């Protein structure tokens, strides 16, 4: 009887996956991901403890955000015994912040929280920055509450004010002060302020924050973006580099002030113009150009064909697991559902059907 | 070491003796199966065009990173006498084996192959019913024969006498009875193909003239051949060694036509789990595995309760521990069949552990045993209580003088192979007794 | 100057005062003392002193288990 | 054996002990159970379903031979199937439940062995009508059979309170056992004792599972509860007294056992300080109530030599009372020769036995059959210690390399101080030194035992840090005791056979193993569950610390290996260090220079 109750599982679960939108999302982005460093990360509660997991969680969501959207920069600021500690610059290089993630785990988290303090200096470190780029804050919290110096709603104006948003993820339970960041953050949205079940439910959440945020319209930033691609040499001699002036034996050239760099994409420190790859903006078009459900034929009807269409297996048979792709007309299984909805970007059968 | 010691054996063949053996192109194919990936590319890339190369077009291909294993592959290459290596123009002109070039060539384009992949009849019939039957039955009489455990379908005449000449499962005449040496234990803890190959090698050593090389090129055909189908019945010693190996139930001969059973193709190449065993600490057997065979060997080194489907239980004792030393068979050997006989749960925690050791300190302070020490070095612990001395009985010189020559007698007899204890503090070594007359003949001279 | 004929045992003083024990029920048979992980013994009865010392941690603790 | 069963080639060193004959049901998957007929062993899946509703069963009906997290070994026995009819089972039940949950044909021997383990429940029993041992049987039938015995010499008649020790043992031979379930509702006889239960104590489930076996009547059914090391025994007592509501009377071997279960008792349950009168040689009170409650250790009654009057007068008044209920806590030691005159001494309904260890070197343990009945209930020792109701304990066996400078005296020492002469190894004392720097760097609180008077003072003056023992008076000892525990200054202590047992204290996560008995188990047992009362047993990564610093190159590996076999197979396990941590990290070791250890080794040859 496990399989009806997967299935009224899978049905609630595609009721919220009903409405798939091709919303504008962000591209230029600007994430900043504080850290609470405090007695209650302390407790071994969970296994091994909050502290231990929360470094590992964020090594990966580092990761997983310069994999999928290498188009923004991330700077972490921790938060420790009533002070807000900025440990990461916003930079292009993962591995830098991962450096300082390093030293994190060694050092012994211990305090208490001031999401003033923090979030104050999180907008500071937000201030310059462009206006295309989406400022947006993840923020880690374990407390269900806040020393704080001052007022928190002067600072919840003064964000809303010069466009920044925030989604919360709470380790115990709601804070209503949190709930009310969230909601007055993002147009009363409740859909940002989110408390993990357990330590999948965490990895979860990670894995959804790193996925880009749609826009508003009455948001309206639209404009456009000069960029440059440069060009790679490999030269036999090792030549100084700009950026951290040492002898390099490759490494590519500006396009337009002809100096070098060390890695990308990053933006020139010569002539100060982006520089990236075809392959980078690429990188989001499955944002950019989603794919549709596949729907499961019911085992009723009559089946156009007995064995999957792409990874060419026999389907399995009391209820019939082809999952149909509407826009190709062609059933598929689980497998290959969940490969092309989430590893691949295509559908093959879309591929050979011509338009 | 089967690669090594099929490889040292023929080098141990001579130059136009392996050049007998790279004529045929099944053995060709076998032995190119044999070669390791570099040489393997080598010979694929230079089979098909008939230029020779220099070393240095080679050198300057070979990236420099695996220098060492491309100075294996060209060693093994060399000493095979497959290559032909001469400085001409002063350059160390790289050259095939021609016969083994033109038989690999040969068995790649499907040519000429002279029925070395077989003299085929190709009546196929089911070998799931009939071959691998008797196969399994042959090869477990065999099995529990060299097991100990008694059977009645003793083996042929022909392996029982070269069990009792060589020191595997020693047929002592004084006893009458197989019995079990350290290398029959080795025997045992080795792989179905590594026994095959063990076995042909020994057979190999043994036979002599029954032409070496026609049992070579039909040892290496065999393993090329195919299973479950008929085929001619060819040289007349390739015949009588086959029907030999038929006895040993490798073949299911009907007296012409004969059906290599699935043991062909073990022989030629390997095809909670199985054989997975959960240790304790109350030395528990949690086996996750049953054959009446895995009884047979659990009962030389283990105290059982009784079988059941998949679930073998039973408890370690010092006597099964002891039981197993006094036999002679080697405690590495015992944790040759631990360690390959570990279960998942188990070794996630062992890794676990070492790995929550690791930040602790590098060293630990504890002993070097991977597998989980609560159980495992108790065994350990027993293995070092088991052997626990040194012996040196016979000859032995001492008091010496000068250091120097103290040094150089000993220092001589090591570079023989004939030292077996030194001391530098008293200045003493003690050396086996076939090397003692070559040690004093260097101390006169 | 002397080069007599023996066999050399590695050794501990813990189990060389039970070879020293050996000597005291039967003697004469353990040549001399070398130093503490070394003596030397008579050639004939190298195995009957091994057998023995295998008596001798028999007695030690024998692991009957029984 | 329902095969032909031809014998296997394999099977020789299986002395009828290839069980493969058996047709193993395809519902093997789902049952839990096998059989081992040629010994009556029961091997048992912690993995397959019906396994939680036997557990109970195969408690009541069966003992455990071994239980380890993947198979427990249990075994039926006639002891634990007359525990089962006692409970109230029976024959039948158990063959149906167990071919009903048995992966296996139920074996013709165990059918037979648990037809013929079936008692005449109902039959015999026995009553006091004023400290009167009346043997009220529901039949003349019994009483024909038991005039036609020739050792006794409805309807009830007297036996003599010693003969009834002797009748109890010979009705269990002839397999005629006496049920001892009390109507202390029913009976008026005794004087009601008004306790209450109070609402401040609730019980544990294991613990209501205990008092239900032997409250399925209402009755008291009398006889043996076993059960860990802090489980709450003295709760589990205090609501046994609380619904009987009568005359109650419990010994416990230590005066300080006295004090501190006569402070339990007056703290959960509504028995007042004027009817607990506590009798000693501090004092010798009586109450003077209608109902209430004496206590004494069992000295004060076995001991004839130096009495006072006034011990005559009390014991003389205890004798005069019939009691409704008696407890022999820590029961091991009651059933020794001159502490087995309960019955003859006091008149008491329902006995009832609560202890943690029910092992003893001799046969003495199964007369609490025939002096207080079977086990009443027992408690799984790694299902509590999983539930955190006992602790987990890393035990970390320490094998000390034996020093030459020791062995060379200890092989001609005489056999007397032999023992004397290899505890007190210098290398032995550079290890607990560095043992005792690396867990006060860990902080931990350290215990140290030693059978040896000499030895524990010798360590401890090497410390700087006090001693006690079993000649170390009360007084003295209460001081290092509280000194121990408030004063930072004495950080650890030097414990023996005061420390082993009877004692409450659990702040020792870690203890440390100098020296022990020679083969006693029961101590050893006792010191482990010194630490396996502790407080911390519940809190997440926890693990307690136990070490035992043994000399090699002697007996003493084989007599830890005794000692520790019973908690091997209950479970707690002896890990093997002979390569020690920190060994010269630490700058100044005990007895270090080989000067010094020639010193310790003539400071003991003055008494060896
Ligand atoms: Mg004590
Ligand atoms: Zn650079
Ligand atoms: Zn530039
Ligand atoms: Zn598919
Ligand atoms: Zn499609």
């Amino acid at each position: 009887a496990s399989l009806v109750a997967s299935i009224v599982e899978a049905r609630k679960k595609r009721t919220a996956k009903k409405n798939i939108t091709p919303y504008q999302r962000g591209i230029i982005r600007s994430l900043i991901l504080t850290l609470d460093c405090s007695e209650a990360m302390l407790e071994k509660d969970l296994r091994p403890n909050r502290h231990a997991m929360i470094i590992q969680y964020a090594i990966d969501f580092v990761h997983e955000f310069f994999d999928q959207n290498p188009i923004s920069q991330m700077g972490i600021i921790i938060m420790r015994n009533g002070l807000a500690q900025l440990v990461s610059q916003v930079s292009g290089n993962p591995q830098d912040h991962i450096d300082a993630l390093k030293s994190i785990r060694k050092q012994e988290p211990k305090g208490n929280p001031s999401l003033q303090n923090a979030l104050e200096m999180a907008r500071g470190l937000l201030l310059p920055v462009p206006a295309h780029c989406t400022r947006e804050v993840l923020i880690v919290f374990g407390s269900l509450s806040t020393t704080d110096p001052g007022d928190i709603h002067q600072t919840i104006d003064s964000l809303v004010s010069e466009k920044i948003r925030v989604k919360v993820l709470g380790l115990s339970a709601q804070v209503a002060i949190c709930k009310e960041l969230c909601k007055a953050t993002n147009y009363g949205d409740e859909s940002f302020y989110k408390i993990l079940l357990d330590e999948t439910h965490l990895k979860e959440l990670f894995n959804e924050a790193v996925t880009p945020l749609p826009v508003n319209k009455i948001n309206k930033g639209f404009t456009l973006v000069k960029m440059g691609f440069p060009t790679r040499i490999f030269e036999d001699t090792p030549t100084f580099c700009s950026c951290h002036s040492k002898l390099v034996y490759g490494g590519y050239f500006c396009p337009n002030c002809h100096s070098k760099v060390c890695s990308l994409p990053t933006v020139c420190p010569c002539c100060d113009l982006m520089l990236i790859l075809s392959t980078h903006l690429a990188r989001s078009y499955h944002h950019l150009m989603p794919l549709k459900t596949f729907a499961e034929v019911p085992t009723t009807e009559k089946f156009r064909s007995e064995d999957c269409f792409s990874c060419q297996s026999r389907f399995p048979i009391l209820t019939s697991s082809r999952y149909r792709c509407e826009d190709c007309k062609q059933e598929f299984c689980v497998d290959c559902d969940v490969f092309i909805h989430e590893i691949l970007h295509n559908c093959p059968g879309c591929e050979s059907k011509p338009v | 070491s089967l690669k090594h010691s099929v490889t040292q054996y023929l080098e141990e063949i001579p130059q136009q003796v392996q050049n007998r053996l790279y004529t045929s192109p099944a053995t060709c194919l076998a032995i190119y199966r044999i070669l390791p990936p570099l040489a393997k590319f080598f010979i694929m890339a230079m089979v098909f065009n008939e230029n020779e190369v220099p070393l240095l077009d080679l050198d300057k291909w070979v990236n420099s990173n695996g220098k060492l294993q491309f100075q294996n592959a060209i060693k093994s290459m060399k000493s095979l006498h497959l290559l032909i290596p001469n400085k001409s123009s002063g350059t160390l002109m790289i050259n095939l084996n021609p016969t083994f070039k033109i038989s690999l060539r040969n068995a790649l384009t499907g040519g000429e192959v002279q029925n070395s992949f077989g003299v085929v009849v190709e009546e196929n019939v089911v070998s799931l019913d009939l071959l691998d039957e008797y196969s399994a039955n042959k090869w477990e009489t065999i099995l529990h024969f060299m097991v100990g455990t008694p059977l009645a379908k003793i083996p042929s005449e022909k392996v029982l006498n070269l069990l009792k000449h060589s020191k595997l499962m020693e047929e002592v005449n004084s006893t009458g009875e197989f019995k079990i040496t350290n290398e029959g234990f080795q025997f045992l803890l080795q792989e179905i193909n590594s026994q095959l190959w063990t076995l042909l090698l020994q057979y190999l050593k043994m036979i002599e003239t029954m032409d070496l090389v026609d049992v070579l090129h039909f040892i290496f055909m065999l393993g090329a051949l195919e299973v479950g189908k008929a085929y001619k019945i060819l040289s007349e010693t390739q015949r009588i060694m086959l029907q030999d190996m038929r006895d040993y139930g490798l073949v299911f001969q009907k007296h012409s036509i004969f059906y290599p059973t699935k043991l062909a193709l073990m022989l030629t190449s390997d095809t909670i789990p199985d054989g997975s065993l959960i240790v304790e600490t109350n030395f528990k057997i949690y086996s996750y595995s049953n054959s009446p065979l895995q009884i047979a060997v659990l009962s030389l080194f283990v105290h059982l309760k009784a079988r059941f489907v998949n679930m073998v239980l039973g408890q370690i004792t010092r006597e099964s521990i002891r039981r197993a030393l006094t036999n002679g068979i080697t405690a590495d050997q015992i944790i040759a069949y631990l360690e390959t006989h570990a279960h998942p749960q188990m070794r996630r925690l062992a890794e676990e552990k070492l790995e929550k050791k690791l930040e602790l300190d590098p060293n630990c302070k504890e002993p070097l045993q991977v597998l989980p020490p609560t159980v495992v070095d108790q065994i350990r612990l027993w293995q070092l209580e088991l052997d626990r001395v040194i012996t040196y009985e016979g000859s032995l010189y001492s008091d010496f003088e000068t250091s120097q020559e103290y040094n150089l007698l000993s220092k001589y007899a090591q570079d023989i192979g004939v030292l077996l204890w030194k001391d530098d503090k008293k200045k003493k070594f003690f050396i086996s007794k076939e090397g003692n007359s070559q040690v004093l003949d260097f101390a006169k001279r | 100057a002397r080069a007599r004929k023996g066999a050399l045992v590695q050794c501990d003083p813990s189990i060389k005062a039970l070879i020293l024990q050996i000597d005291a029920k039967m003697s004469d048979i353990v040549l001399e003392e070398l130093d503490d992980t070394h003596l030397l013994v008579n050639p004939s009865k190298v195995e009957f002193v091994k057998h023995e010392l295998n008596r001798l941690l028999s007695k030690n603790i024998y692991n009957p288990m029984d | 054996i329902p095969a032909d069963f031809v014998p296997d080639s394999v099977s020789g060193m299986f002395r009828s002990h290839d069980f493969s004959y058996l047709r193993l049901r395809p519902d093997h998957a789902s049952r839990p159970l096998w059989i081992s007929p040629s010994d009556g062993r029961i091997i048992l899946e912690s993995f397959s379903p019906l396994a939680e509703q036997a557990q109970d069963f195969l408690v009541t009906i069966a003992e455990p031979i071994s239980r380890p997290s993947h198979i427990h070994e249990y075994k039926i026995t006639a002891y634990s199937l007359y525990a089962a009819v006692s409970v109230g089972l029976e024959t039948d039940d158990i063959i149906s439940v167990l071919d009903r949950l048995s992966k296996v044909p139920v074996a013709e021997s165990i059918i037979n062995f648990i037809k013929g383990a079936t008692i005449s429940y109902g039959k015999v029993k026995l009553v006091i009508k004023h400290n009167r041992y009346f043997v009220e049987t529901t039949q003349a039938d019994i009483l024909q059979m038991l005039l036609n015995d020739s050792v006794i010499g409805v309807h009830s008649f007297e036996i003599a309170n010693e003969s009834v020790e002797v009748v109890k043992k010979r009705c269990q031979e002839i397999d005629y056992p006496v049920l001892e379930e009390y109507d202390f509702r029913n009976d008026h006889r005794n004087p009601d004792l008004d306790i209450d239960l109070k609402p401040s104590t609730q019980i544990r489930p294991y613990q209501e599972k205990s008092l239900s076996k032997m409250f399925g009547n209402g009755r008291a059914r009398s006889g043996i509860i076993v059960l860990p090391c802090g489980a709450g025994k003295t709760l589990v007592g205090i609501t046994a007294a609380c619904t009987i509501k009568k005359s109650v009377i419990v010994l416990c071997t230590s005066s300080v056992s006295v004090m501190q279960w006569r402070q339990q008792f007056l703290q959960w349950c509504t028995l007042q300080p004027e009817n607990c009168a506590v009798f000693t040689s501090d004092n010798k009170e009586m109450f003077q109530t209608e109902s209430g409650l004496v206590v004494s250790t069992y000295s004060m009654v076995a001991n004839t030599r130096n009495r006072s009057h006034d011990s005559q007068k009390v014991m003389d008044f205890l004798t005069g009372r019939e009691w409704g209920f008696i407890i022999l806590d820590e029961v091991h030691v009651v059933p020794a020769a001159m502490f087995r005159r309960v019955v003859s001494t006091i008149a008491a309904h329902a006995k009832l036995g609560l202890t943690a260890t029910l092992v003893r070197e001799d046969d003495k343990i199964g007369d609490l059959n025939f002096l207080i009945g079977p086990k009443l209930y027992e408690a799984n020792w790694m299902e509590l210690s999983q539930k955190g109701h006992i602790a987990n304990v890393q035990c970390a066996e320490v094998w000390c390399p034996m020093t030459a400078e020791f062995y060379q005296e200890y092989l001609r020492e005489t056999a007397r101080k032999r023992m004397l002469l290899y505890i007190m190894n210098p290398t032995k004392f550079q290890a607990c030194q560095f043992l005792i720097q690396y867990h006060e760097r860990r902080g931990d609180k350290i215990i140290v035992f030693s059978d040896n008077v000499y030895a524990l003072q010798e360590y401890a003056l090497k410390m700087g840090k006090p001693f006690i023992y079993g000649s170390t008076p009360q007084q003295e000892r209460m001081n290092i005791l509280q000194n121990f525990q408030y004063n930072d200054q004495i950080n650890t202590i030097f414990l023996s056979k005061v420390g082993d047992t009877s004692i409450d204290l659990p702040e020792a996560t870690c203890l440390i193993q100098i020296s022990s008995h020679y083969g006693s188990r029961r101590q050893e047992a006792q010191r482990l569950g010194r630490i396996l009362r502790a407080k911390r047993r519940n809190d997440e990564g926890f693990n307690a610390f136990f070490y035992s610093l043994v000399s090699k190159d002697t007996q003493e590996m084989y007599y830890s290996t005794k000692r520790q076999a019973f908690l091997v197979d209950q479970g707690y396990a002896f890990k093997v260090i002979t390569h020690l941590h920190g060994m010269e990290n630490i700058p100044n070791l005990a007895y270090a220079s080989p000067r010094e250890r020639r010193e310790l080794l003539q400071e003991v040859l003055l008494k060896n």
